[PDB]
């Protein structure tokens, strides 16, 4: 699993691969990892997908229970808080790594972060999953903040292609969403489309030399293709 | 005249008489010449037949011993048999452990060290055979000719057996810098169907092998046409 939330000028942008396996063979091939919590906050799930499926369940319910109490939309820090307190009284019998985000109006675009263990950290950015491990030399490199809506929805797309290049436990759509003032804007990439992956990468076009021809010579050309 | 009995003891001059008699079957077995070209190396060699009723290939002198490299035994044939193998042997090791074809002169100097130990101990006794060594690896066409004694050396053109004194005289007015492969088969040929002594030996044939550019540096017998 390759996960992400972005920060960017009055908004977020939420991407995920869509790929669910028991490690060396895939059950789904178009999963969907990122879950609405409400109108304008999502999270992204990894792990156990019995475990996330379960806890993004009960924090939306409590979500709209409170939408109703005070007639008001609610504020990304509220569902973080929420999944939070979930993730910790429950750490030792689930696999679950959580990002929220959001966008309201008191704080406009935020993005939290909570790892197994049951912590809560609020940043810019955050990475999750097996293929998050490959990113983070990627952004280091690559990311800066203000950033427009456009620019990072392709720069997360990007960097989905190349976490799932890489990683054996990731692969197939990328599946992008961008929450602010306006109306959600869901995108779907089909790998035929990708904007990266190692197959189309004219460095590893050629063959690398492994099995050269009987020779006189100790110098090295080109792999045999044809018998004797 | 107790000091020419084994190998293992010098005589009052400094000389190993083992090894001089060990000599004296070479040099009483049929003729081979060689010639070191700009493109490879050719050699051939006189086959004293025995029967007339024989297959053709029985007895043969010449083996490959790599890709690129061979060997031709003058004198006693089962001796150099046993050279044979062990050379078919370090060739292999140099492909397994170094990851290179064993380069010629090394090959020649493996050769030599194995023939010289046969002239140390009491309980061996020296090889009969002197073999004649061709390659192209990457230092160039080579020929060499390790003979009972251990000792090795390099050459232009050589002349083994009893022929060798005359075959030598008419290798002498060759020109090594210019001559190719296919000019050198037939001069080479003719050298020893000149050198044959009609009398003693009735029967007999040519063997010719070569390695050069035109085989791709494969050492392989000239295909019989060519003769």
């Amino acid at each position: 699993t390759t996960i992400m939330a972005v920060a960017f000028k009055g908004g977020v942008v939420l991407a995920a691969d869509s790929r669910t396996s028991t490690g060396t063979y895939v059950v789904n091939r178009a999963s969907n990892k990122l879950t609405k919590l409400a109108e304008k906050i999502y999270c992204c799930r990894s792990g156990s997908a019995a475990d996330t499926q379960a806890l993004a369940e009960q924090t939306a319910n409590y979500l709209e229970s409170y939408e109703i109490d005070t007639s008001k939309p609610v504020n990304v820090t509220t569902a973080a808080n929420i999944f939070k307190k979930l993730c910790y009284m429950n750490k030792w019998n689930i696999s679950a790594g959580i990002i929220v985000a959001g966008y309201d109006p008191l704080n406009g675009g935020s993005v939290y972060s909570i790892p197994s263990g049951g912590s809560c950290v609020k940043l810019d950015y955050a990475l999750g999953g097996s293929g998050s491990i490959f990113l983070y030399s990627f952004f280091d490199a690559n990311y800066k903040t203000g950033m427009s809506k456009e620019e990072c929805v392709c720069f997360c797309q990007r960097a989905v292609a190349h976490a799932y290049s890489r990683d054996g436990s990731s692969g197939g759509l990328i599946r992008t969403i961008a929450l602010h003032q306006g109306e959600p804007e869901d995108m779907t990439i089909p790998w035929t489309k990708t904007p990266y992956c190692m197959e189309k990468d004219p460095k590893y076009r050629d063959l690398a030399v492994q099995n050269p021809p009987f020779s006189s010579s100790a110098k090295i050309t080109v792999n045999q293709s044809r018998s004797e | 005249t107790e000091h020419d009995q084994s190998t293992d003891i010098f005589s009052a001059d400094g000389r190993v008489f083992q090894v001089e008699y060990a000599c004296k079957a070479v040099d009483n077995g049929s003729t081979a010449v060689a010639a070191c070209c700009t493109d490879g190396v050719v050699v051939a060699v006189e086959k004293i037949l025995t029967s007339r009723m024989l297959e053709e290939g029985s007895n043969d002198r010449i083996h490959a011993v790599d890709r690129q490299a061979g060997v031709c035994i003058c004198g006693m044939l089962p001796d150099g048999r046993a050279v044979v193998s062990r050379a078919r042997a370090e060739a292999e090791n140099s492909r397994d452990v170094f990851a290179t074809p064993i380069p010629g002169s090394v090959l020649a100097s493996r050769i030599g060290e194995f023939m010289h130990v046969y002239t140390t101990h009491y309980a061996y006794r020296p090889f009969g055979c002197s073999v004649i060594i061709a390659s192209y690896a990457d230092d160039g066409p080579q020929l060499f000719v390790s003979d009972p004694s251990g000792t090795v050396a390099g050459y232009y053109g050589i002349a083994l057996g009893k022929g060798k004194t005359v075959a030598k005289t008419e290798l002498e007015k060759l020109n090594f810098k210019s001559i190719t492969c296919d000019e050198a088969v037939v001069k080479l040929t003719k050298i020893l169907h000149d050198v044959h002594d009609k009398s003693k030996d009735k029967l007999y044939e040519l063997e010719v092998a070569w390695v050069c550019n035109k085989s791709n540096c494969v050492f392989q017998h000239v295909p019989n046409d060519m003769i």
